[PDB]
């Protein structure tokens, strides 16, 4: 129930995931602050796709894991994704933030 | 139902 039985059942579960991640960005950032996060977010996919055997969504009402470019309150109200965010409060998908996929995939045994 | 966090333990 605990180290790597958590890893084990994660690799397992992924499996049977579809993740998609978003192409919208959160309010107020700069064409290099955009840039980094987009390098940052393309090893993500990779090591979704590659070794933890997920299946890559283009939509992301299609997935059970959604990859945010950040965290969901700096998204404007009027992106679409924060728009599907708000309407699955009334009951779903895993609403991931950059940091929260980086910290998940590096106790994965992916560090960036 | 599955944590995104691995058991902390410290």
């Amino acid at each position: 129930l605990s180290k790597s039985s958590w890893r084990q059942e994660w690799l397992a579960n992924l499996k049977l995931i579809s993740v998609s991640l978003v192409d919208e960005f959160p309010s107020e950032l700069s064409d290099s602050d955009r840039q980094i996060i987009n390098e940052k977010m393309q090893l993500l996919k990779d090591i979704f796709a590659n070794n933890l055997k997920s299946a890559i969504s283009n939509n992301f009402r299609e997935s059970d894991i959604i990859i945010l470019k950040g965290e969901i309150e700096d998204y404007p109200m009027s992106s679409e994704i924060k728009i599907y965010y708000n309407e699955l409060q009334n009951k779903k998908a895993r609403f991931w933030s950059f940091m929260k996929t980086q910290r998940f995939v590096s106790n994965m045994g992916f560090d960036i | 139902s599955l944590d995104s966090s691995p058991p902390n333990t410290s």
